[PDB]
RNA sequence: ACCGUGAGGGAAAGGUGAAAAGAACCCCGGGAGGGGAGUGAAAUAGAGCCUGAAACCGUGGGCUUACAAGCAGUCACGGCC
RNA sequence: GCGAAUGCCGGCAUGAGUAACGAUAAAGAGGGUGAGAAUCCCUCUCGCCGUAAGCCCAAGGGUUCCUACGCAAUGGUCGUC
RNA sequence: CUCGAUGUCGGCUCGUCGCAUCCUGGGGCUGAAGAAGGUCCCAAGGGUUGGGCUGUUCGCCCAUUAAAGCGGCACGCGAGCUGGGUUCAGAACGUCGUGAGACAGUUCGGUCUCUAUCCGCCACGGGCGCAGGAGGCUUGAGGGGGGCUCUUCCUAGUACGAGAGGACCGGAAGGGACGCACCUCUGGUUUCCCAGCUGUCCCUCCAGGGGCAUAAGCUGGGUAGCCAUGUGCGGAAGGGAUAACCGCUGAAAGCAUCUAAGCGGGAAGCCCGCCCCAAGAUGAGGCCUCCCACGGCGUCAAGCCGGUAAGGACCCGGGAAGACCACCCGGUGGAUGGGCCGGGGGUGUAAGCGCCGCGAGGCGUUGAGCCGACCGGUCCCAAUCGUCCGAGGUCUUGACC
């Protein structure tokens, strides 16, 4: 019973699936739109593209910093169910080894290297 | 994420996108040039011409790297540390500047100009 | 800091694994062996999992625990010698039990523990 | 205004248009195990239990203390004053309405025995120009002829975990009437999967 | 460096040695033969509960 | 003896008994050592063993002691024995 | 004829059954011999040396080395080593 | 007193009281319009930042700040550090000295020990007791913890107004610092969780592994626990006495006065309200339930024995509780551990054979493989058997039946 049980439950309650979207993939830079908004309920299907970085897993989870070269390096981290989300579509490839936090990217990247993977 | 003494980045009418702040402009007990805050500093880095100089202003907090945790559980981090220089009132320094969007900023609000100003990729 | 603690042991992880094994081995040899209180306790947990693969019974499994004990004689010795004998119960193939006395000089409480027939 | 509970675990949730985090309160439902009538204990109040751990295991006394107004077969019990029992059995399946403010407490997870380091704030001493004590150690303790000795009540090393305590206001967030559970966004006062209680006081004028 | 002052008499010495004191050894009889057995144990005789597997040689 | 390189410094320990008759032998024990038999005038004269006290630690008994602040004590008195 | 002189010589106390065992180069098993074996013997797992924890000549030590019995003293407890 | 011995500076760390109170408020006063100052009496509540240079505390300076106080305790702190210091020999010169040597002129280095006995503080236990023997729930006299402050805005830009400018009263939101808990989330760890790697001796050559490369050789990530830099919360109300200071009713001073008389106003302070201890408060225990008056002896038989599992202790086995200990749940009529199993979350597609390349390896079966503390199943194993201690119920008075 206990924890596992009851809790599993309440969450199931609220989050339900984070909106069946189960497209994780390690690599894949990809793109989405979160409601993220302010100013006159300007909740905007805002879409950021980002090279897939990491994640938290259980009730509460999060599609991690996918780093995005904006013109400086900006990495974007976002909670998974987090009703906050609407569109979440992949573009990139779910490839590469050593598993996540492979910031190798954000760090010494270098477009070339980037592609080097 | 924060700092007192600091080698920070900017990109306004900068002498150089870099100045060292003393501390936080908030509630007398600084300890955090924190995201979206306002604080104190002088230049560290050079400045071709430019009316900027090797002085000291105060201004407002951009980027950080160690958790931009927002109200909506919006989350982010840029491998960059920088804010925009202020002229008194706050009224920003330069005509433009190299950087972009995201809540925290506008949210602090007082600086809409910065707001519309740094938009696109970079 | 410390309190809520799992897998509880002494000496030094290398020393330990060292023992766990050496012992797991010697017991495998004699069915029953004599040492000190937890020597047994934990040794149970361990030689324990080993017999578990002993049972596992297959080219791979074999490959593994061998990975750990290093040496055919026993390798097979267990894997086929008794692994069958057990393959059918629900683990706990260990019988850890408190002898009559305590080694000298100190009074270290000891016992015999073995494959539980 | 009081709930008796088996504190579950802490977890995150969402509200309005934003996530935030809560905690899992669970309580079958204590019952009038003992009443201090006032003429009884002019410190008038209600004592209750809220579960049941094995019956084959149970002192006679317990058996009949229960006998009293007779109720069930548990062991979790305690008391609180100035709280009527407009019932003779309580659950919370409503007992505790959400969108309300609460106060609550519980057992306090059990620390260890760490000095100036733990126990109190300020992490020890310093480290380098001095290492015949490297980084931290005990502050100072009194003096020559001031009191002429060693003081009597400043913080002190050691055991500072096996105790109990509570938290002031917190939010009632949500009510799950079935599995007698409630999410409250709380300082998980003390462990979890263990013991706690809630009470509500706050004539607080903002 | 900090050698006391004297010794509050055997008196004290005791006070201490005293709260100290030496208790005795737990035991019941062999679940099998007789003599003293501490809780879970066997010995140079009976030696069991299900298979002496012990004593005599 | 023993410290110092050498020069050199430089302890301690006297007695069992009257005479050896100073301990066959039996018994717990690896042994020591421990109970007996014999010694004898004694062996609380038993081998470091005459006389063998103070100090300190011990086994039993008497009185005494858990709301107590005093070198000590001690004058008084009351309860124990 | 003596408290008394941080006295002189010899006992006997005290913190203390806490500080400490001389290197963080680890050891675990099985059987053996024994009055008793963590601490001896074989044998089996295992770590640390190896450029030394190698061997070698020499110095200086001067018993001991061996083989056989024994352990009350001695090893910083063990201990049939 | 001290020379049979008392460590002197500066700083550190933990500070503790004090008011001639700095910020706080309460105030009468103004040369007080407002605002803002400034002028005294009351009141320590909390609070009473960073750096710079200087061995200097003082100080001067940078930036803020509500504010960035004076000082008591051998100028608190060496049995708790630090030790630049001035103050053992050096050597330096600058300076005296006929020179030996010297200068509170200076400058470079310059061997600070500490196994706690006492009373004292921090904790945790063993007693023995608060005259039945018991399992458990309480109420607190009395003691402990925290009581700070900024800015935005409504009222409200009207009270003041020439104007520039800003108000009692009272009401919202955000924050700094700090105190209390706590991991979901955020990030930190994770000596074995997983994964990659060189060198090397070993297994059996090949792969597939193995110890050593620290007590993990190295690397990249990594639960769970613990933990900030992450999260909730808190410093309130509000009740009663009052400080300065304001008044009511009123004489003695046949007009007057707050003034002994009698009444009220009033401070972020005092008692409470807030949490945390607590009858070893011998002045409790209050309530609940429950076992009943056993045997034999000189009597106030308040001494000796089995006694009730009434209950508990012991041993075992388990614990975010934990040095030991006590606390806590359990012992097989159980799930308590470990085991196993299902599952989470970890690693990042194994081992082999198979498919393209002389080869390096590449692709397939593979997001496989292997896994420690996290939810929970199932007696696979080990919580067997036992033991011991633990009421009979003082005298006395009053009351009821």
């Amino acid at each position: 019973m206990n924890r596992g049980a009851l809790i599993k439950l309440v969450e199931s309650r609220y989050v339900r699936t984070d909106l069946p979207e189960f497209r994780p993939g390690d690599t894949v830079r990809v793109s989405y739109k979160v409601k993220e908004g302010n100013r006159t309920r300007i909740q905007d299907f805002e879409g950021i593209v980002i090279r897939i970085r990491r994640n938290g897993f259980n009730t509460t989870f999060t599609v991690r910093k996918v780093s995005y070269g904006v013109g400086v390096e900006r990495i974007f981290p976002l909670h998974s169910p987090l009703i906050q989300k609407i569109d979440i579509v992949q573009r990139g490839r779910a490839r590469r080894a050593k598993l996540y936090f492979i910031r190798n990217l954000s760090d010494r990247e270098i477009r070339r290297k980037l592609r080097a993977d | 994420m924060i700092q007192p003494q600091t080698y920070l980045e900017v990109a306004d009418n900068t002498g150089a996108r870099k100045i060292m702040c003393i501390r936080v402009l908030k509630g007398s007990n600084a300890k955090y040039a924190t995201v979206g805050d306002v604080i104190v500093a002088s230049v560290k880095e050079a400045i071709p011409r430019g009316a900027v100089k090797e002085g000291d202003v105060v201004k407002a907090v951009v980027v950080r790297t160690k958790k931009e945790v927002k109200r909506p559980d919006g989350s982010a981090i840029r491998f960059d540390d920088n804010a925009a220089v202020i002229i008194n009132n706050q009224l920003e320094p330069r005509g433009t500047r190299v950087f972009g969007p995201v809540a925290r900023e506008l949210r602090e609000k007082g600086f809409m100009k910065i707001v519309s100003l740094a938009p696109e990729v970079l | 800091r410390h309190l809520k603690s799992g897998r509880k042991l002494n000496r030094h992880s290398s020393h330990r694994l060292a023992l766990y094994r050496n012992q797991a081995k010697s017991l495998l040899t004699h069915g029953r062996i004599t040492t000190t209180v937890p020597k047994a306790k934990e040794l149970r947990g361990f030689v324990d999992h080993l017999i578990h693969l002993a049972k596992r019974g297959d080219l791979h499994a074999r490959r593994l625990v061998l990975r750990d004990l290093q040496d055919v004689k026993l390798v097979r010795k267990l894997f086929d010698e008794i692994a069958p004998r057990y393959r059918d119960r629900q683990g706990g193939y260990t019988r850890v039990l408190k002898l009559a006395e305590r080694r000298r000089g100190d009074g270290a409480p000891l016992a015999l523990v073995e494959l539980v027939e | 205004m009081k709930g008796i509970l088996g504190v579950k675990v802490g977890m995150t949730r969402i509200f309005r248009d934003d996530r935030a985090v809560p905690v899992t309160v669970i309580l079958a439902g204590p019952c009038p195990v003992v009443q201090r009538r006032t003429p009884e204990k002019d410190g008038y109040t209600a004592v209750q239990l809220g579960f049941l751990p094995q019956n084959p295991k149970r002192v006679n006394r317990p058996l009949k203390g229960h006998f009293a107004k007779a109720g069930v077969e548990p062991v979790r019990i305690l008391r609180e004053i100035r709280d009527f029992n407009p019932e003779g059995d309580t659950v919370t399946v409503e007992i505790f309405k959400p969108g309300e403010r609460v106060d609550v407490t519980g057992t306090s997870k059990g620390r260890g025995f760490a000095g100036v380091m733990k126990r109190w704030n300020f992490a020890g001493g310093p480290d380098s120009h001095g290492a015949h004590k490297i980084h931290r150690h005990p502050g100072s303790i009194g003096n020559r002829k001031t009191p002429g000795r060693v003081y009597k009540g400043k913080k002190m090393a050691g055991h500072y975990g096996a105790e109990r305590v509570t938290v002031m206001n917190l939010e009632v967030v949500d009510v799950i009437p079935e599995e007698n559970l409630l999410l409250v966004k709380g300082a998980v006062p003390g462990p979890n999967g263990g013991l706690v209680i809630v009470r509500e006081t706050k004539k607080a004028a903002k | 460096h900090p050698v006391p002052k004297k010794k509050t008499s055997k008196a004290r010495r005791d006070a201490r040695r005293s709260h100290h004191a030496l208790t005795p050894p737990t035991l019941v009889p062999c679940p099998e033969c007789k003599a003293m057995k501490p809780p879970h144990t066997v010995c140079p005789e009976c030696g069991y509960y299900a298979g002496r597997k012990v004593l005599e040689v």
